């Protein structure tokens, strides 16, 4: 009783500073984005998965492929490119 | 009804068993109500609960036995209704003022709770009627209560309630209870008060102004407790209340002077240099003239403002010097000081800041004259003051003359203490401390009346004769006189045989402090015929003697192994061994250091049969702090003389002697960090049968090697070790028991760290959805405590394709 | 609730696929995710009140046995657990790192075995020392005993397999008398099938010293 | 704490000072309370430092405090380290219960 | 409050025990190896043993046991007490029940080391039990001896070839 409910009270400060811990019932949709947004943390946070990913897409300057990856972070992105 | 009137008996039955009952008793009547508090009407709870608190019959004991059940009744339910809040504060609250801070924490603890159980809407409605209220004692009350509402719910949604009352012209008093607030608001939060001083600022400004002084006197100590929990950062809020201050200062005098210098004295520190000289220069002119005010609010008050100004950069020490000084020490050490406590720690503590803009030199040199002093309880005033001071002043100042003369004063301040307090020894020992070479002249007479009081009759001078030898211990050695180490080594050896145990111990402090300083060949009596003398010592029952010979003989055991003979050790080693039934921690913390040090010097193999043999007991301080020693005989002696020997003992049929070897395992591997890889392989099949046993705390404790073992000896490539141990506990994740479920996700963290998060994550993708609510709840922990340790290490290993979600990224399938 | 025969169409693997996967709130995923290239199935305990660990299988545990290695340490005589020591510190050490410093348990467990209730590994364990040991073409002591069949004498399914053919398993198989001179049939054999450096090879092997 | 379920940890971002442990819970980790191989110095953040209360135990937070309180190295390589403010903010069920029964 | 037996432990291959299901597991535990209980101390088992879920199963293995295992014929005859212990007893429980006997294979016993041979087994309430060996396949074996009257007893074998002298106390079983 005493214990379960510290582990309420760290879920709840983790998931704060943590963003993305699931606890039980998350939607598919909830989910997902957490392992969307922790793909393109990663993609542009190492240099070498920049350099990567620019080049493969033939990006013209290494700095927008950056920011083509952190735009993707919001849902309105596709929308926004569609709309060009 | 009456199936009904059932419920009503059993409340008042477990209501009754909690307050007055067996502690076998109420602690099962708790289980009971925690869990069904729920079904019982919250009406039938209160109802019947309340009313208890109420009387003037109980006892401290029984009550908070019953507020102890409000708190865990209110943790729970989470809606409640009015009137119980109005009821509820008026029990509660009232803890907030009482004596001890135990129970004014427990207090707290429930206000904090019920503010946000019962909303902020609902509270703030049942403060309003009781702040205007007519009655002192509810409205301090409720300036305390409000004031936890205040930091449990945040300031900012309570902030308009002050505002409302303080700025209120209706009541006088809500003015006054409305500014209190303020004040506990300011205490509570601490520092963090800062960002909420604006909004603050509003209350107390144009609440100053009124015309009733109760109200101006009391925002004056408003802001000084906002000055001094803001500190540096504040000023620039202050500035707009400065102004009044001064024609509040240059006229009112009485009590209202007192106030608001008080609060002008503690802008000062957070005042820009350009300001702060300026303010003091004309605050000090305040002080001077207040010197002989013979209230007792106001010689507060000038003590603060005294000890605020010394920091300033403006006033030059010599300032001071020539004037400060002189008629501080002249006014403020009078004996009628020294008598009241709450004057004392004001007076030494203005003192020793005064030190550092002074000369230490100049203190000290004022302090002689107390020092000197026949009273006595004027004497240990003084001696604060300079041991005080002493850390905070180095000695290098001091001329040959002050050097003598302080010394004197203080082995006659010494000398006729009456009270025992550690006070006289830190001094006289940070001052020994500082100037130790140079005390070699002053160190020939001191000893002196050491021995001379180690034979006084009144036991508690032959407590500080022996106390002051364990300080003087390392001046001396660098004075050198040896022959007097000795001297007093056998003098204090003499005595070891003595009655009270509170004397008898720190005689062996004295011995503890000449035996790790002196050769140790050259001890007198010496070491071989010391050793025996001790053993029976041990069984001394008490503590003070427990703890102080276990120092020593382990001392011993470290510097000098060779001198008792090896049955000697083992008279020792069974005599510890009876003694870690002992109800204190730091003895069975240091009788098991103390098998390492006998485990050196002697053997291993002796020495765990001895212990082996006392895993069968039934108490389970003694199971523990054998598996405690036996990791420590592993570390000392090597793991590979103990672990055949404890793996054979695993077979043993009882099982306290199968948990007490898994958790002689459990430390014995964090205590060889590293190590550890030699010796998996051995230990995985004695872990296979733990995990796989039936009963619920093997399962536990191996669990608990896993953490250890895992942890250091990742990234060695044991690791199919580890999926074999992982194999077996993963079906431990549907377990309850709370000490075995944590113990069990511990081993799954670290786990992690040995086999990788993918490796790993392959058998938590599965069931993380699933349909079971349970089953999916489970894994939901154990995937939490990996995303915290890994949060870009699992962006490789998720489970996700194209089509398997909407968006998936499709910069992960561009290859160059 | 898309039933099962619909789900089981989406997946690769379509025999993982359960009656209870159909209820899950996201199915669709759930069945993917479980379909996926490396994921282990959940512990099957669970829906079973049991508590996991009940008794059926543990009654009969035995108590623990030390293993080999250690065995020959002498320890299981000094101290006589079921129902001083004068050990030596050079042995001890050795047995841990120089003989002892390639010995890995011997069965173990591989990536996906997770250990259900009532699988024993003692079994399993003996399953291999099993195979590896036993043999066509030769016939242990004991055997021969039960079966009254002495050293040098061929087994009684000789003749029909003079009828019938060697074993459909075994082309390689030579048997004394058959396809293989009768000479060979000695002692507890009658019969015998009859058809690097990886780089990495250290070429030097070493241990820590204790001295 | 490890073992006493009720007591509540401060987690917020770790400021500048160094928390302090008493003589009795000295040479202890914060977390996971083990007396062995500490590591890092603790760090406290500000709402934890300010005036009496800096100098208390971050453990029992009652008794005054004089050493520095470092993690262990097992909770180093987990990572608990670097969470939040490792100050225990109430006293507790089992401190306060001991209290009123003796008196 | 064990009685001074020495209840063994479940691996140590099997001095007939006083019971015979209790054990002791690798652990300590005491062990009904029937019901699959854990006990704490001799005090628990005595509650068990005395409970109504070990009757259960020794019912059940009652019945699981019930469903599977002109020439020359023998006479045996039983004698029995001359009322010299059966006067302390006489509450009409049983008593007007006569001696049982039944045939049993030699494939169960309480050692189970030889077998394959069949004993006239005979039974009274005080009394022991007492057997019999017939090596020979069939003897005395009749068919149809009585115009088959439908009195079973216990069994055809009882009715068709036993005899109850009640008042001198002699059973004669041929």
């Amino acid at each position: 009783m005493a214990e379960k409910q510290r582990q309420l009270k760290l879920q709840k400060i983790y998931k704060q500073k943590y963003i993305g811990l699931g606890d039980e019932s998350t939607t598919r949709e909830q989910w997902q984005r957490n392992v969307r947004n922790d793909t393109l943390n990663t993609l542009q946070g190492h240099s070498a998965s920049l350099e990567y990913v620019s080049l493969s897409r033939g990006d013209l300057s290494i700095r927008d492929t950056r920011i083509h990856l952190l735009k993707s972070m919001s849902p309105g992105y596709k929308a926004y490119l569609r709309e060009e | 009804l009456n199936k009904d009137e059932k419920k009503e008996r059993t409340l008042s039955m477990l209501l009754l068993k909690i307050k007055n009952g067996n502690t076998a008793s109420r602690r099962t009547s708790m289980r009971i109500l925690t869990d069904k508090a729920v079904t019982f009407g919250p009406e039938m709870i209160f109802n019947r609960l309340l009313p208890i608190l109420l009387d003037r019959s109980l006892e401290d004991q029984e009550r908070h036995l019953m507020i102890k059940t409000i708190d865990r009744v209110l943790y729970q339910l989470g809606d409640l209704t009015k009137p119980y809040v109005h009821k509820i504060l008026v029990v509660a609250a009232p803890l907030l003022i009482d004596e001890d801070p135990m129970v004014r924490s427990t207090g707290q603890e429930i206000i904090t709770n019920l503010s946000t159980v019962a909303g902020l809407k609902t509270i703030l409605t049942v403060m309003r009627p009781d702040i205007e209220n007519e009655d002192e004692y509810v409205r301090n009350v409720t300036s305390r209560a409000a004031a936890v509402v205040a930091k449990a719910l945040g300031v900012n949604q309570l902030l308009p309630f002050i505002n409302a009352a303080c700025h209120s012209r209706k009541s006088w008093k809500a003015r006054h209870t409305g500014i209190k607030i303020v004040q506990q608001i300011g205490i509570l939060l601490g520092i963090g008060v800062l960002n909420h001083l604006t909004g603050l600022m509003s209350c107390i400004k144009d609440c100053l102004m009124d015309d009733h002084v109760p109200v101006r006197i009391v925002t004056a100590h408003t802001l000084s407790t906002l000055a001094e929990n803001s500190y540096p950062y504040g000023i620039e809020v202050f500035n707009v209340v400065l102004e009044p201050l001064w024609k509040g200062i240059r006229s009112h005098r009485g009590k209202v002077l007192s106030s608001f210098l008080k609060a002008v004295g503690s802008m000062i520190p957070l005042m820009d240099p350009e300001y702060a000289g300026y303010y003091t220069t004309e605050a000090m002119r305040i002080i001077r003239r207040e010197f002989d005010s013979p209230d007792d609010e106001m010689k507060k008050t000038i003590l603060l403002v005294l000890q605020k100004c010394s920091a300033v950069e403006s006033i030059t020490p010599k300032f001071l010097r020539e004037e400060i000084a002189p008629e501080f020490f002249q006014k403020f050490w009078v004996r009628r000081v020294a008598l009241d406590r709450p004057l004392n720690k004001v007076v030494t503590y203005t003192t020793v800041t005064l030190a550092k803009k002074l000369g230490c030199s100049y203190t000290i040199d004022k302090l002689l004259t107390p020092l000197r002093d026949e009273a006595e309880p004027f004497r240990t005033m003084a001696v604060h003051a300079v041991t005080r001071t002493v850390n905070l002043l180095g000695t290098a100042d001091l001329d040959e003359r002050l050097e003598t003369r302080l010394i004197d004063a203080l082995l006659i301040a010494f000398q006729e203490q009456t009270n025992s307090d550690s006070i006289i020894f830190k001094g006289f020992g940070a001052v020994t401390v500082s100037l130790d070479i140079r005390m070699k002249p002053f160190l020939a007479p001191i000893v002196s009346t050491i021995l001379n009081h180690l034979k006084h009759k009144t036991p508690l001078v032959r407590q500080h004769a022996a106390d002051l030898c364990a300080i003087l211990i390392p001046v001396i050695k660098n004075c050198h006189e040896f022959e007097m180490l000795n001297k007093l080594n056998i003098i204090l050896y003499e005595s070891l045989g003595e009655v009270y145990p509170e004397v008898l111990g720190s005689i062996i402090n004295a011995m503890y402090c000449i035996t790790s300083v002196m050769d140790l060949d050259k001890l007198q009596p010496p070491i071989n015929q010391i050793l025996p003398t001790l053993t029976p010592i041990l069984r001394n029952k008490h503590r003070k003697v427990e703890v102080n010979t276990i120092k020593f003989v382990g001392l011993i055991g470290k510097l000098a192994p060779t001198y008792a003979p090896p049955k000697e050790w083992m008279r020792i080693c069974f005599e510890l061994l009876e003694l870690l039934k002992s109800t204190n921690k730091e003895i069975r913390r240091s009788a098991n250091a103390t098998f390492g040090f006998i485990a050196e010097a002697i053997g291993p193999h002796d020495v765990l049969v001895a212990l082996l043999n006392n895993l069968k007991v039934q108490e389970r301080q003694l199971r523990v702090c054998t598996a405690v020693a036996i990791g420590i005989v592993a570390k000392v002696c090597g793991p590979y003389n103990v672990l055949p020997v404890i793996m054979n003992e695993y077979t043993t049929p009882e099982t306290n002697v199968q948990n007490g070897v898994l958790k002689a395992m459990s430390f014995m591997f964090e205590y060889i960090g590293n190590m550890s890889k030699d010796y998996i392989y051995f230990i995985t099949p004695l872990l296979e049968d733990a995990l796989t046993d039936r009963d619920l705390v093997h399962r536990q404790t191996a669990s608990n090697v896993i953490t250890h073992l895992a942890l250091n000896c990742s990234g060695t490539g044991h690791e199919d070790a580890f999926i074999h141990l992982m194999n077996l506990l993963i079906p431990n994740i549907f377990e309850t028991s709370p000490h075995a479920i944590m113990r069990i996700l511990e081993g799954l963290e670290a786990l992690s760290q040995a086999l990788g998060p993918g490796l790993f994550m392959n058998y938590i993708w599965a069931g993380l959805f699933h349909p079971a609510k349970n089953v999916r709840k489970a894994f939901w922990r154990v995937y939490n405590n990996m995303y915290v340790m890994y949060q870009d290490a699992m962006v490789p290993f998720y489970p996700v394709t194209p089509d398997n979600n909407e968006e998936y990224i499709e910069e992960l399938d561009l290859v160059l | 609730k898309p039933s099962l025969s619909q789900l089981k169409s989406q997946v690769p693997y379509p025999q993982i696929i359960e009656w209870y996967d159909c209820d899950a709130r996201y199915p669709g995923l759930l069945a993917s995710i479980k379909c996926t290239k490396n994921v282990i199935p959940v512990p099957s305990h669970w829906q079973s009140k049991k508590e996991y660990l009940s008794g059926r299988s543990l009654l009969g545990k035995r108590p623990f046995e030390l293993p080999d290695i250690i065995k020959k340490t002498n320890i299981e005589q000094m101290r006589s657990t079921l129902p001083a020591l004068d050990l030596d510190y050079k042995k001890l050490h050795d047995v841990f790192f120089k003989i002892g410093a390639n010995w890995k348990p011997d069965h173990l467990l591989c990536f996906g075995d997770v250990y259900y209730e009532n699988r024993n590994l003692f079994e399993e364990t003996n399953w291999k020392r099993m195979v590896d040991h036993k043999r066509p073409g030769r016939i242990s002591q004991e055997l021969r005993a039960i079966m009254n069949l002495p050293e040098g004498q061929l087994p009684p399914w000789c003749m029909k397999m003079k009828d019938i053919g060697l074993p459909t398993g075994y082309p390689d198989l030579k048997i004394a008398g058959l396809n293989w001179d009768i000479t060979n049939l000695k002692g507890d054999v009658y019969g015998k099938i009859i058809p690097r450096n990886y780089f990495g090879a250290l070429i030097s092997f070493e241990t820590p010293e204790f001295e | 704490s490890r073992h006493q379920f009720d007591l509540i940890m401060c987690l917020k971002q770790p400021g500048v000072q160094t928390g302090l442990l008493c003589e009795k819970c000295d040479g202890k980790c914060p977390i996971c309370d083990s007396y062995v191989r500490p590591k890092r110095k603790v760090r406290v953040c500000e709402n934890c430092s300010f005036g009496k209360q800096a100098k208390n135990c971050i453990i029992c937070n009652l008794n005054v405090g004089v050493n520095d309180a470092f993690y262990c190295w097992e909770c180093c390589r987990l990572g608990k380290d670097k969470d939040g403010c490792p100050r225990i903010l109430n006293l507790g069920s089992n401190r306060l219960d001991r209290h009123f029964e003796k008196k | 409050l064990s009685k001074g037996e020495n209840v063994p432990y479940t691996f140590q291959d099997e001095q007939v025990r006083s019971n015979p299901y209790i054990y002791k597991n690798h652990s300590g535990k005491l062990v009904c190896k029937l019901c699959n209980t854990m006990h704490m101390s001799w005090s628990s088992v005595e509650r068990h043993l005395g409970g109504k879920k070990h009757g259960l199963n020794v019912l059940r293995r009652g019945i699981s046991i019930e469903k599977s295992s002109g020439s020359v014929g023998l006479a045996i005859q039983v004698n029995y007490s001359s009322e010299v212990k059966e006067n302390s007893v006489d509450s009409d429980d049983k008593a007007k029940v006569p001696p049982l006997i039944r045939i049993v294979s030699g494939l169960e016993l309480s050692d189970t080391k030889q077998k394959g041979k069949k004993f006239l087994v005979i039974a009274y309430e005080p009394f022991e039990n007492i057997a019999i060996e017939l090596p020979p396949n069939e003897i005395l074996f009749s068919e149809n001896n009585d115009m088959d009257n439908n009195n079973d007893g216990v069994d055809e074998l009882n009715k068709k070839c036993t005899f109850w002298d009640a008042i001198s106390k002699l059973y004669y079983v041929q």
